[PDB]
């Protein structure tokens, strides 16, 4: 799994330009995956009930 | 008791078991490096290089 | 419990004859049985342990076999050193159980 | 190795005994040793075992009654029979226990309780 973060100006979606993605930890496992999903966090203000 | 014959005295036994499979060696022991004598036509090997 | 029975209690055979004795446990012991030879006025000598391993020093003529419930010692040829009582012991780290004893004698008229 | 036992004799019921058995040719604090009694007319009965580490394992009937011990300096096994019963009469043998089992048999001490 590689990484990146651009300081690019905010827009509407994936903008133009290029930036290559650099490794973080070369996990030596690589087992097959069929379904991929994103873990999302329910954003709060730390004060709501 | 600390008053045993050598046959039954408490011996600390560590079984260092090494393991190979279809993964890279995340544990190695290459703790044998030369020094850095420089500016001569020599044989260098920077960690496999 | 675990009781082993020995047969025959009264056997008369001659030197050179085989001595086939059978010791059977009521249920499975797997391999924890040993064959011993004891003479009256003497302590038993372990003839075979694990029912298949020849004990170091006991003559190879003694062939102990068996597992679980049943076991059999076979003296290929009797000799005067074999005229004695034979026991089977269920092996256990504690008291365990011993056989009743098969007393083998010299057959005569 | 020779195991020589002493103390074989007559004792009243409920009394105390201390059977001895010297081991010669090996160090007692380096091998398992055992006490095994044979009653007159019966097979063997292994009653106790002392490890070379002093770990005493008594049979439940003899648990809390008999005390197995070894004198490494004297290299001699000792058995302190306490609260003797009528059934405690037998030829008692010290023995050497191993991975394979009981290899060294003592000459035995007679024990009569009556």
């Amino acid at each position: 799994i590689y990484s990146k973060h651009t300081p690019i100006n905010l827009g509407r979606d994936l903008p133009q330009g290029f930036s290559a993605l650099e490794p973080l930890v070369d996990l030596p496992i690589g087992i097959n995956i069929t379904r991929f999903q994103t873990l999302l966090a329910l954003h709060r203000s730390y004060l709501t009930p | 008791r600390p008053t045993y014959g050598v046959g039954h005295q408490p011996y600390r036994v560590v079984v260092l078991s090494f393991e190979l499979l279809h993964a890279p060696a995340t544990v190695c022991g290459p703790k044998k490096s030369t020094n850095l004598v420089k500016n001569k036509c020599v044989n260098f090997n920077f960690n496999g290089l | 419990d675990i009781q082993m029975t020995q047969t025959p209690p009264s056997l008369s055979a001659s030197v050179g004859d085989r001595v086939s004795i059978s010791c059977r446990a009521s249920q499975s012991t797997g391999s924890w049985l040993a064959w011993y030879q004891q003479k009256p006025g003497k302590a038993p000598k372990l003839l075979i342990y694990k029912t298949s391993s020849l004990e170091s020093g006991v003559p190879s003529r003694f062939s102990g076999s068996g597992s679980g419930t049943e076991f059999t010692l076979t003296i290929s040829s009797l000799q005067p050193d074999d005229v004695a009582t034979y026991y089977c012991q269920h092996y256990d780290t504690y008291s365990s159980t011993f056989g009743q004893g098969t007393k083998v004698e010299i057959k005569r008229t | 190795v020779q195991l020589v036992e002493s103390g074989g004799g007559l004792i009243q019921p409920g009394g105390s005994l201390r059977l001895s058995c010297a081991a010669s040719g090996i160090i007692v604090s380096r091998n398992y040793m055992s006490w095994v009694r044979q009653a007159p007319g019966k097979g063997l009965e292994w009653v106790s075992i002392l490890y070379a580490g002093g770990s005493s394992f008594y049979a439940e009937p003899v648990q809390g009654r008999f005390t197995v011990s070894r004198d490494n300096s004297k290299n001699t096994l000792f058995l302190e029979m306490n609260s003797l019963r009528v059934e405690d009469t037998a030829v008692y043998y010290c023995a050497r226990d191993l991975q394979w089992g009981i290899d060294i048999w003592g000459q035995g001490a007679m024990v009569t309780v009556s």
